[PDB]
């Protein structure tokens, strides 16, 4: 579905890591530019602990967009709404709860 | 650049001294190109015996005379990259046999 | 002749250039998968190398047991894209039917036949000899997919 | 020195620069096909890069090794276009018949670029400050489901381009029928196959004598009709 | 002909040595037969080139990286970066501490950090002219120039 | 046998990863698509303890297939009948138990 | 905006690394040279605490930088005023807390 | 200077690692030489705490040496004068104190 609607609980690591076209000429001196139009867009590691019977809802969720087709979130970061995918989604099972590990990476459309 | 070819159509006009004690326009034609050559190779020719090099700009085409020109570039240790290993500039020479 | 010989591993045989029946079938679910997902490359013959005319040899005896060169043009080819002109030597013939014959296969054979694929595929390999007749099916071809 | 303007000649040796950005053109205009604007990129509103009002659409197309050099082009640039959804396919049946295709590729510095581009506005952007290049297809080198990257060399180079121009063909005409030099004129006679033809839209010359006679006009064949079958 | 033979004898005794030398962006800037001047460090070993500081002006002075020491005899010149980004060069006068230079008038616009280079009156001023430039796909341009 | 029955540890870790399209040239503009059909296929990271008796029995059954013939499992994430397979099973042994740490691959064939 | 103004933790490193041409075949004699005039051009790995209201104004003030566009700064280290550039700047957000963990790299440009 | 006169509080870690030519023949046997005239020369992990105030003076003094022109040393595990280099000094500020891990490698000359 085109937004997602579950809480991050313990907070997320955001990578930033922007693409510079860069120059290293002699004595010290230099050329840099933002490489790409738009550059820095940043990737969210979201940690997420869900009800063993439950998980299956937001297991189906992530798993009907299959890395392509990227929903609007709204990260409790900047609280605006930014299109995101999600291409792994590693998941750990005990006997009460399902912890969802999961990388969100900001695409422009 | 017909303007180009303009300038290098006058200079190879001059006069110069023939060689059995008259005078003589500088370069001339005369050929009569009797086979099939790729076109590349024949411009060349042409621009080699009459002293320029053919510079296909990207946009256009113009001639470069082989002349002392101004305008000349400037190029230190401050402007080129630096790799890894400090040499900003090989030179590279031809062999006393060429 | 117009075939190919094909070394089966174990037999010599020749398979004729034919339309020929039994045709072995491929599609995204039978061949293999590369990390990126190329499960075809397709290569063309170059414009320059698809020659609409021939000048064919062959040994003609009316005139002299002596080389005679047949020619072999294609008009609405040559009409159209330039005129390229190779040349083939027959290999037995003898009567210039037979020689302009040879000619106007070649020619149509570059002609038409212009596009290769590379599709390496899995276990099924040992069943194909050089000459046998395969279908290809893509779904980024044919618009929606249409075979598994 | 590149024609190019006073602000880019500027911009190329500041310490901190705005984006390189590249908008390819392809047309195949004459080759029967249509004209297509790309670029590798989406503004920041991620909508089709702008330039002097043209739309070049997102799409993921780039080339590699490109020169200048003035004494030949040895090694041919290579430009490749994504194959995804197979629109690189139903560019033209024959991927050959894509050959002698143009390629215009601009290259221009992001804070150039117009207005309508970025959420604030550019009050730097000129529709004059870019470098062109125009190059020729002369092969699809290889096509497959994901990317299909063509073979460039600028007009100058290309292959077909060999001086003195015109092969001396024997029963084969070369000036274009209705053309400058074929100079006839007249309502249609036949089509190519040399069958009669009282239609306007389907009278094309077989190039041949045959053809010449259809059309009455053997004195300005742009052939020399009797000078050897065979070559050598 | 004489002329022609004589050109292709004098190009093959006089210019010798190649000079590769990769620059940054300004690799759109140029075009083969583009005339340059590699002041090279190496044969230097006093470093006379470099990129402007600040330039004042009114009482024309430039303040530059390193350090000049005008020759004691005949006037030396200081090369710069135009407003149109073009090469034009100017005189110096008389050097404050040993970075403030003092030339005839600063062009208009000359950018800070811009490349300056002092050519002494007695040096060989070692010209190449370009064959060659290459886009490496990373906004650097590989250069080739020939002895000029 | 053609069926795995035997209960598994809370330690059971599940990757997703599923099959793209990815075509991108440089930092600029992607297009992802669903590849294939069978997108999402996920690896189980199971650990198994059980007595010294019927170890051998457990053995016995991963080495039958010995990395080729799927056999059916359901796992307790989603309760589904699946054909699935054994890459490795290493196993320790202690004094009284011994423990197994197996990568499960379903497979649609 | 031009300079960094925002409070360090009391733990960053800073690598130096002088740029230094040298040449040297197999393990024999070397010789040494300074290379640049600016030989040590210095690497900060600084960290930052800031509120989660603050965090949007110093995450917006790296982005308009993002890599390139060299700003003004005043490390503690020896209180002088350097040109530095950003490159990652990857950033923990907790409860009421945010994390940054940034590589500084002074710049002559 | 010449001369480094900071002393080492905790000590350092000395390998020496020689450079030895080597030939492995076949039934066990082989042949070693000593390579080059001067083949060890004992790579130094200094490690230096300084009080806030005083790290710039040491900071002018290794970045002035900066990679090249070796100075003389007296370290205390075999007390005797050899001319050493730095490359590295990554520093590592406290709130009260600063410490740098130094490499210092011994040269001939
Ligand atoms: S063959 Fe005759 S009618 Fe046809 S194009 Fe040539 S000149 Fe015209």
């Amino acid at each position: 579905m085109k937004t997602f609607r579950w809480k991050v609980k313990p907070g997320m690591d955001v990578a930033s890591v922007p693409s510079v076209r860069k120059v290293r000429f002699g004595d010290g001196y230099s050329q840099r530019a933002p490489a790409g139009l738009n550059a820095n867009l940043k990737t969210y590691s979201v940690t997420l602990s869900v009800p063993r019977e439950e998980a299956t809802v937001l297991e189906s969720f992530l798993e009907e967009h299959g890395g392509w087709k990227s929903f609007l979130w709204t990260p409790p970061y900047e609280w605006r709404q930014i299109k995101v995918t999600c291409a792994k989604w590693s998941s750990r099972v005990s006997m009460l709860r399902v912890e969802f590990s999961a990388e969100f990476e900001q695409v422009v459309n | 650049d017909k303007w180009a070819l303009y300038v290098i159509g006058q200079y190879c006009d001059q006069s110069v001294p023939d060689g059995f004690g008259g005078t003589e326009p500088r370069i001339t034609c005369n050929a009569y190109l009797t086979t099939q050559r790729k076109a590349w190779d024949v411009l060349s020719d042409f621009c080699s015996a009459m002293r320029c090099m053919p510079v296909w700009n990207g946009q256009t085409l113009t001639f470069v005379q082989d002349r002392p020109s101004d305008k000349t570039w400037t190029y230190n240790r401050s402007n080129v990259v630096m790799p890894d290993d400090g040499a900003p500039f090989r030179y590279s020479f031809s062999a006393l046999k060429d | 002749m117009r075939c190919m010989p094909v070394w089966n591993g174990q037999t010599l045989t020749f398979v004729q250039d034919r339309p020929s029946d039994k045709t072995w079938t491929y599609n995204r679910s039978n061949v293999v998968m590369p990390d990126d997902g190329a499960p075809f490359r397709y290569s063309f013959s170059a414009l320059k190398d698809r020659h609409n005319a021939v000048e064919v040899n062959w040994i003609d005896p009316n005139n002299g047991w002596e080389t005679a060169t047949e020619l072999v043009e294609d008009t609405q080819a040559i009409a159209r894209y330039g005129r390229n002109v190779t040349k083939m030597d027959a290999f037995g013939c003898t009567s210039r039917g037979q020689a302009h014959r040879a000619g106007l296969w070649l020619i149509k054979t570059e002609l038409l036949e212009t596009q290769t694929v590379d599709f390496s595929v899995g276990a099924e390999g040992l069943r194909h000899v050089p000459g046998d007749v395969i279908e290809i099916c893509d779904d980024d071809y044919a618009g929606i997919s249409t075979g598994g | 020195m590149q024609d190019i303007r006073q602000e880019t000649l500027n911009e190329c040796t500041r310490a901190e620069q705005s984006a390189s950005v590249v908008l390819w053109e392809i047309d195949l205009t004459e080759v029967g096909g249509e004209r297509y604007f790309f670029c590798n990129e989406q503004n920041e509103k991620g909508e089709p890069v702008t330039w002097q009002g043209r739309q070049y659409q997102p799409y993921p197309i780039q080339g590699s090794g490109f020169e200048l050099n003035g004494k030949g082009t040895s090694t041919r640039p290579t430009l490749t276009v994504s194959n995804l959804y197979g629109m690189v396919t139903g560019m033209a049946e024959d991927m050959q018949s894509l050959v002698g295709g143009t390629v215009v590729r601009r290259k221009v510095y992001a804070r150039f670029l117009d207005a309508v581009n970025f959420v604030n506005g550019n009050s730097y952007a000129d529709p004059e400050q870019e470098v062109i290049s125009r190059w020729r297809i002369e092969q699809c080198s290889e096509l497959s489901a994901v990317s299909a990257s063509f073979v460039l060399s600028t007009p100058t180079e290309t292959d077909g381009a060999v001086f003195p121009g015109r092969i001396m063909l024997a029963n084969t005409c070369t000036w274009t029928y209705r053309g400058d030099e074929c100079g006839y004129s007249g309502p249609a006679v036949a089509d190519e196959y040399d069958q009669p033809t009282s239609d306007i839209t389907k009278d094309k010359c077989s190039k041949c004598l045959s053809g010449c006679k259809f059309r009455n006009n053997v004195g300005n064949f742009g052939g020399f009709l009797s000078i050897n079958k065979l070559s050598q | 002909a004489h002329r022609a033979g004589l050109w292709l004898i004098k190009t093959e005794l006089l210019e010798t040595q190649t000079v590769d030398f990769s620059v940054g962006a300004e690799g759109l800037r140029h075009v083969p037969g583009d005339v340059i001047e590699i002041c090279d460090d190496d044969y230097a070993g006093i470093s006379t080139g470099g990129r402007v500081l600040a330039v004042n002006s009114q009482t024309r002075t430039l303040t530059l990286d390193r350090e000049i020491t005008l020759p004691s005899s005949g006037t030396a010149l200081i090369s710069l970066v135009d407003g149109s980004g073009n090469p034009v060069s100017v005189e110096v006068q008389s050097v404050t501490d040993g970075v403030k230079v003092k030339v005839s008038r600063v062009p208009d616009g000359v950018a800070e950090y811009s490349v300056w280079e002092l050519k002494l009156p007695t040096l060989r001023q070692r010209l190449f002219r370009c064959v060659s430039i290459r886009e490496n796909d990373d906004g650097t341009y590989a250069i080739t120039a020939v002895q000029h």
